[PDB]
RNA sequence: UCGAUGUCGGCUCGUCGCAUCCUGGGGCUGAAGAAGGUCCCAAGGGUUGGGCUGUUCGCCCAUUAAAGCGGCACGCGAGCU
RNA sequence: CGAAUGCCGGCAUGAGUAACGAUAAAGAGGGUGAGAAUCCCUCUCGCCGUAAGCCCAAGGGUUCCUACGCAAUGGUCGUCAGCGUAGGGUUAGGCGGGACCUAAGGUGAAGCCGAAAGGCGUAGCCGAAGGGCAGCCGGUUAAUAUUCCGGCCCUUCCCGCAGGUGCGAUGGGGGGACGCUCUAGGCUAGGGGGACCGGAGCCAUGGACGAGCCCGGCCAGAAGCGCAGGGUGGGAGGUAGGCAAAUCCGCCUCCCAACAAGCUCUGCGUGGUGGGGAAGCCCGUACGGGUGACAACCCCCCGAAGCCAGGGAGCCAAGAAAAGCCUCUAAGCACAACCUGCGGGAACCCGUACCGCAAACCGACACAGGUGGGCGGGUGCAAGAGCACUCAGGCGCGCGGGAGAACCCUCGCCAAGGAACUCUGCAAGUUGGCCCCGUAACUUCGGGAGAAGGGGUGCUCCCUGGGGUGAUGAGCCCCGGGGAGCCGCAGUGAACAGGCUCUGGCGACUGUUUACCAAAAACACAGCUCUCUGCGAACUCGUAAGAGGAGGUAUAGGGAGCGACGCUUGCCCGGUGCCGGAAGGUCAAGGGGAGGGGUGCAAGCCCCGAACCGAAGCCCCGGUGAACGGCGGCCGUAACUAUAACGGUCCUAAGGUAGCGAAAUUCCUUGUCGGGUAAGUUCCGACCUGCACGAAAAGCGUAACGACCGGAGCGCUGUCUCGGCGAGGGACCCGGUGAAAUUGAACUGGCCGUGAAGAUGCGGCCUACCCGUGGCAGGACGAAAAGACCCCGUGGAGCUUUACUGCAGC
RNA sequence: CGAGCUAGCCCUGGCCAGGGUGAAGCUGGGGUGAGACCCAGUGGAGGCCCGAACCGGUGGGGGAUGCAAACCCCUCGGAUG
RNA sequence: GUGGUUCGUGGAGCCAUGGGGGAAUCUGGGCGGACCACCGCCUAAGGCUAAGUACUCCGGGUGACCGAUAGCGCACCAGUA
RNA sequence: CGCGGGGUGGAGCAGCCUGGUAGCUCGUCGGGCUCAUAACCCGAAGGUCGUCGGUUCAAAUCCGGCCCCCGCAACCA
RNA sequence: CCGAGGGUAGGGCCCGUGACUGGGGCGAAGUCGUAACAAGGUAGCUGUACCGGAAGGUGCGGCUGGA
RNA sequence: GUGGGAGAGGGUGGUGGAAUUCCCGGAGUAGCGGUGAAAUGCGCAGAUACCGGGAGGAACGCCGAUGGCGAAGGCAGCCACCUGGUCCACCCGUGACGCUGAGGCGCGAAAGCGUGGGGAGCAAACCGGAUUAGAUACCCGGGUAGUCCACGCCCUAAACG
């Protein structure tokens, strides 16, 4: 049947992007850690124009 | 009147409809004097505060005068007589000469033609309004205002109204359409005549769906669910309550009053 | 046997015991004959179809030479329901 | 290190075993090649065709096209590929999005709130398949084209000229601007037909040179015309309203219009011109090209759900906003500016390949699953997007070849009987569309109804009645009627298409639900009743601000129960609750200080501390059951017995009314009668000794409704007696690829014993040459899950309350 | 950190072939003092009916190291709310 | 009414404080564990002030530290696949 | 089988737990009123306390065993 | 073609019968009470309504066949 | 026809006063209610009785009659509107147009029913207190439907002269 999985651009960076994360003070500490970790990414890939 | 319906349908049989004749042919309503967008929404800010709403026609908002002190001495002719999705009164929309138009929540009796004024002077006749002592004792009126200025608030619903009891001192005692008799102030408008459209306590809304078009979902027993969402809740074949008789958020409903106790607002109220 | 031995009944499949329901042999009979009663020998084969109940079991209906009692993890769910 | 169902890794066993992913289906000839069932080509076959064909959007992100390649990927093969290497390929003022607008919702200056973090928040801003807005038809590439090219037609800006007018805003007004159902008129898309027009060709096999077969008879198109249709009154006075001002809008009052007459505005025809243009045949493809061709390009008919569109009518549940646009004026400015025509110039950013019901998206897979919008031909079947076949187009589902066992799956048929099957007619059958006859109890007059039960259905000829489009006609297309007659077992001859009835239980009904074992009698539901709430409402969320309630106001809002409708819902307020009681009793801080104490030489300083004054709450006095609840026992009595209308007595707060009753309640129980049956623990009707019904956790009924549950009968049948044969997909054999849970090691027999009590492994005896293949499941206390029952642990959680102790809240 | 699954609500769009049944209301006639009302014809209502799409998921069978960590076949509920 | 200190209401001071009341300027005020007397010690309600102390992203040195299942998760283009 | 409640004049009930004293209502019997019956009025009688044991100075009463009576329980499998 | 009849399906009326149930009539000397006729010891009767073992009571309006 | 008369004849709207019950203020105490007698009940939480004020419902004293009006059921404070019946005088008009009346249709007390409203007094049922052998009755203290209004039903009667 329908799955989980229903990619969406939008949705993506509207929730996980980051603009998205700077917003907020749990989101900003989301990115020092994976800044502070290394992580080549730090929030998703969305893409296309 | 009240429409009724051959049972050409299990429902549409007990199902009844209200009465339109009233309605002077006019249904689209007035741009300008309304309407607005209505925001719906059954919760606050996140949450659903009141629970069971949403769903249900759409709807315009007809922006009503409900202070007339607004045109003391100018008076208006009554021009049409519409339905208002947002209320049980049917209101009346009328052209002041001072070329201002704007609706009224309409009163029985009133028709269409009819010339209707407000202020000091005024003829206590149906549509008229006028601060509560310059208004006959005894007469009844409808769109009362509980402080000068404010507003109308009382005797709005369907065909209700309100009697003058007497004066005493710069208020005048009322008999709302509850029975409390309350001590308004003098200078509180209250246009005279009863509501009209009477017959809305006597339409059978018929199916299920009828209840919800007025934007009103199922309502849920608490003795249908369990005891962690409920009191009343559980156990085994349904069950009686098993103790005095409360709500969702658990305070008795069968009798506890409510009213904060030293209200400001209790030494102009008398009754019940 | 609880780091699992699936549990009633039904179905299918059997197989075994004899403390035998039938058929075979026999003694006594309050056995004239016919039909029984009762005990002894005997398990080779046989031991019906239905109504009701999940039923085992029963109670019926219609028959039969008879419509036997038990065991096999209340035989049989890596065979079925 | 030998064990931890240990951790990482490696390699075994099952095993050449199961599988190889829809039963839509393949066969051949010729290519290429080291190597072809699998790649290319041609012929034949088959499958899809409201798709398995096209066109968008999302998502994906080079998968596109081409050349060279097969190690791996491909469930086999592979010369092939969506795979490897390389190169190429995506072109916009008019398509979509942005230098436009607003929606929910975000964000948020002002402001308000919060220990901090932060939370709110009218303006504004952001926010879109919603509003606004200027491109149609062809042609070209191996791959892009509404983007390039051709033809034709538009839009903004900026600068000029030419002419008009008081021009002029984020401000005023108008407009934009809106539901659902049903719809008329005229068009278009699309489709059918043609004795007419245009075309290579073709007469086969008995006949046909014929008004024969086959193929095709269009597309776009400015201005102007025409045909539909949408919008709209025109004056003049007066004005105090549209938060300043308006000549605008609104409101009065007189005129002329009431008509679309007139203005505009779309749509459809026609239009200068521009393009396209079959079969067949010839070619070389991996495909397209050429000819047919000076192609013809005409006449009828059906016709939308699309267009005119803001069309119309009806109904209640009463149906976004803002901008563009029009108008109005204000500051200012009127040598500005704006409007109209005409030129010239300027016109940016991002997307554009390809997949897109799927091998490229979501499902670890080239996965029988899931995925929004538009087009979706023809014929027949009453209709249709149904069904059968078939255009265009696309496929034969990336392992094959044989065989013709058991068994399984899916399918087909069957003598006689037919429910004997079985928990159950589970399953399967019977029935089936349309037309016409004809239909009961009951009933809320609608219904029950498709009740039931019947007959008709093909083809041919004759006569004949209505329309529709054309003129009042031919044709073409729809509906009908009457009469003769033909053929088969059979005419909705294939496909799609209720088995029916009787009677109970529950629930009124349509709905809803345990996504992934329960669809129900459960939830919901209209409706009934109780209770709270006067509005800064009650209530809810929130520390607050705040919001919801509600831009509501007692005919309203919250909470509780009951649950259409009919007839009704008795008695108990003693206990609990809630409601009402300016009296009393108790009662905390606080007030009050009689009196006492500690230190001081003392003035003092510091402590206790009785009266008495002290809330709510509790106590106490009352009320209240559609508030939490409750609604008896033992004896005796009638002129046959029997039973008890009658009585006595004990105790309650009162001692269950009506109605119903062996029940979805009945233990004893298959109660006892009666009905159905040859036979009935069920079922139906009764009786009442109701273990343990009973009146809004409603009581007793109730037409209609039900994938609910029970009982019966008719019809029909492989359910059964009681099986049999047949079909295909597996199973089996051959070639190719090749898993798995499991596994202390094994050289792994029966019996009677024995052993921790159920032995291949111990004893005794019996049997037994070594190794496989298809089969059956009795066993290995067989595999699978550290038993989900039970107990245990001073293990854990969810839940309850007059358990304890707190907290919110009041 | 999550409502890209699922649940509800808010904003904005879209979809529902073709058949039945025939409510009100109209119009005509009948009726009356006026009515009620009764006949036709018209009309096109409805949590109405048959039935695709679509939304479901009743019974059975298959599947059960599956095509699939919910599938397939036949059958079946709703389908203008 | 609470927090701090060893101090859990204790005979409970001291130091901080939300609440109420509410002074004085050297003969003024606080403290020495309830309180009072005496004897003493300090001078509240403003602020700043090196050093000695902590840490190890980074550089260097040394190891009865590891030696590719060890040692950092990574000796290898790893916070990668 | 288990639990706990009950047997008292003719009938229904008190009386015990803090042992010594059996009470109420009805009925029964005698008398009265009435023409008579009942009602009513006046007087009277009536209990081995279910039984077998002992506990005490003394048992309806307290403690054991049977005898019937009533009410409850019988779950998880 | 019609057609006696036979078959099948569904209705209409009537008769018979049935566990059990409802009230009625009748039947010398069973029980409970006293409703009515005297002012019947609550004047009676009445339509209706609720209640009670029973006669019956009570509400509302009415009647003289009572005062 | 003309011109007059009486009337609680009917429907609608409005209005007045007496009394009851409740609430508020006052003042005031030890009992009030009730009956054959009582008790239940109410009252120091301040009753009864008395004065002041307010709210609400229903019925209209005197006039009133043995009277009037209507077809009956039935109809009563007062005012206005709409409206029916009817008697007299005058003998002007029509000119036999008449009587009854199966059926139909309308109206029809009280109680009862539906929907909504209202509810002071009263009051089925019901609860108490007495009475009695018992009382599911009479008597007493409470008390709900109903009694009142609107609209729609029901169609009965000692609807009796
Ligand atoms: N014929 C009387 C009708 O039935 C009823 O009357 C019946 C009963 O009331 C009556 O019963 C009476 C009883 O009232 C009276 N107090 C005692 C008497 N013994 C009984 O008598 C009855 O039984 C006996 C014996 O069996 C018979 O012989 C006698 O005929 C019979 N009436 O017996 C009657 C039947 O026979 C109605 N009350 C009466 O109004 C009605 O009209
Ligand atoms: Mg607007
Ligand atoms: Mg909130
Ligand atoms: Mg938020
Ligand atoms: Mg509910
Ligand atoms: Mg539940
Ligand atoms: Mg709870
Ligand atoms: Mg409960
Ligand atoms: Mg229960
Ligand atoms: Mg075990
Ligand atoms: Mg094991
Ligand atoms: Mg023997
Ligand atoms: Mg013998
Ligand atoms: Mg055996
Ligand atoms: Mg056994
Ligand atoms: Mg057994
Ligand atoms: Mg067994
Ligand atoms: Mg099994
Ligand atoms: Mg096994
Ligand atoms: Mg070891
Ligand atoms: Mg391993
Ligand atoms: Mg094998
Ligand atoms: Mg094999
Ligand atoms: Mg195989
Ligand atoms: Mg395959
Ligand atoms: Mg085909
Ligand atoms: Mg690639
Ligand atoms: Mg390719
Ligand atoms: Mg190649
Ligand atoms: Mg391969
Ligand atoms: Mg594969
Ligand atoms: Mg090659
Ligand atoms: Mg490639
Ligand atoms: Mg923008
Ligand atoms: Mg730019
Ligand atoms: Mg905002
Ligand atoms: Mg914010
Ligand atoms: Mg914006
Ligand atoms: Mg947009
Ligand atoms: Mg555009
Ligand atoms: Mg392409
Ligand atoms: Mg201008
Ligand atoms: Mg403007
Ligand atoms: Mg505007
Ligand atoms: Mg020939
Ligand atoms: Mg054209
Ligand atoms: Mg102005
Ligand atoms: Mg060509
Ligand atoms: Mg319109
Ligand atoms: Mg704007
Ligand atoms: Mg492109
Ligand atoms: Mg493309
Ligand atoms: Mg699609
Ligand atoms: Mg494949
Ligand atoms: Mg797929
Ligand atoms: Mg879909
Ligand atoms: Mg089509
Ligand atoms: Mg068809
Ligand atoms: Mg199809
Ligand atoms: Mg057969
Ligand atoms: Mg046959
Ligand atoms: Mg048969
Ligand atoms: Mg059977
Ligand atoms: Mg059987
Ligand atoms: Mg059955
Ligand atoms: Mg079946
Ligand atoms: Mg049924
Ligand atoms: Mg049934
Ligand atoms: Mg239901
Ligand atoms: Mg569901
Ligand atoms: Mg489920
Ligand atoms: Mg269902
Ligand atoms: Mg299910
Ligand atoms: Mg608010
Ligand atoms: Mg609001
Ligand atoms: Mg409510
Ligand atoms: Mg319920
Ligand atoms: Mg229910
Ligand atoms: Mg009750
Ligand atoms: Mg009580
Ligand atoms: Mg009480
Ligand atoms: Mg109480
Ligand atoms: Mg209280
Ligand atoms: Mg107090
Ligand atoms: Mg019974
Ligand atoms: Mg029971
Ligand atoms: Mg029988
Ligand atoms: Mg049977
Ligand atoms: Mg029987
Ligand atoms: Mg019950
Ligand atoms: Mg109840
Ligand atoms: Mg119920
Ligand atoms: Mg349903
Ligand atoms: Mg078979
Ligand atoms: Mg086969
Ligand atoms: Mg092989
Ligand atoms: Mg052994
Ligand atoms: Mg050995
Ligand atoms: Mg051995
Ligand atoms: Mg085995
Ligand atoms: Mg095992
Ligand atoms: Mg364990
Ligand atoms: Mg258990
Ligand atoms: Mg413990
Ligand atoms: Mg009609
Ligand atoms: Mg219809
Ligand atoms: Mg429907
Ligand atoms: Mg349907
Ligand atoms: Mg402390
Ligand atoms: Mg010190
Ligand atoms: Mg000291
Ligand atoms: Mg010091
Ligand atoms: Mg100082
Ligand atoms: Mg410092
Ligand atoms: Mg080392
Ligand atoms: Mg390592
Ligand atoms: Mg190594
Ligand atoms: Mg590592
Ligand atoms: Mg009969
Ligand atoms: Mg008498
Ligand atoms: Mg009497
Ligand atoms: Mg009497
Ligand atoms: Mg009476
Ligand atoms: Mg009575
Ligand atoms: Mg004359
Ligand atoms: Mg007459
Ligand atoms: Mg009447
Ligand atoms: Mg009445
Ligand atoms: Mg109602
Ligand atoms: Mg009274
Ligand atoms: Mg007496
Ligand atoms: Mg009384
Ligand atoms: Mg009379």
């Amino acid at each position: 049947m329908k799955r989980t999985w229903q990619p969406n651009r939008r949705k993506r960076a509207k929730t996980h992007g980051f603009r998205a994360r700077m917003r907020t003070p749990g989101g900003r500490k989301v990115l020092k850690r994976r800044r502070q970790k290394g992580r080549w990414r730090l929030t998703p890939a969305v893409r296309k124009r | 009147a009240v429409k009724k319906f051959k049972p050409y349908t299990p429902s549409r049989r007990f199902m009844t409809v209200a009465d339109f004749s009233e309605i002077t042919k006019t249904e689209p309503e007035k741009s300008l004097v309304k309407p607005l967008k209505k925001t719906g929404g059954r919760n606050n800010q996140g949450r659903i505060t009141v629970r069971f709403r949403g769903g249900g026609h759409k709807r315009l908002y007809r922006i009503i005068d409900f202070k007339r002190w607004d045109k003391v001495g100018i008076p208006a002719k009554v021009a049409a007589i519409e339905y208002d999705p947002n209320r049980s009164a049917r209101i009346a929309l009328l052209h002041y000469v001072d070329g201002e138009k704007r609706y009224i929540i309409a009163p029985d009796g009133l028709q269409v033609g009819q010339q209707v004024v407000a202020g000091p002077d005024a003829p206590i006749q149906v549509g008229n309004a006028l601060p509560l002592r310059f208004i006959p004792v005894g007469t009844v009126v409808h769109a009362v205002e509980l402080e000068p200025k404010k507003g109308a608030k009382l005797a709005r619903a369907a065909g209700t109204s309100a009697q003058i009891q007497g004066r005493e001192g710069d208020y005048v005692i009322l008999r709302l359409p509850s029975g409390e008799l309350r001590k308004v102030h003098g200078e509180c408008y209250a246009t005279v005549g009863a509501v009209g459209n009477a017959d809305h306590k006597n339409i059978v809304l018929g199916k299920a769906g009828r209840s919800r078009w007025l934007g009103r979902r199922p309502h849920v027993r608490g003795a249908a669910m369990n005891p962690v969402d409920h009191p009343h809740g559980g156990g085994e074949g349904r069950a009686p309550r098993g103790r005095p008789p409360a709500s969702p958020w658990g305070w008795q409903t069968k009798g506890l009053k409510t009213r904060k106790r030293r209200k400001p607002s209790s030494r102009f109220i008398i009754a019940r």
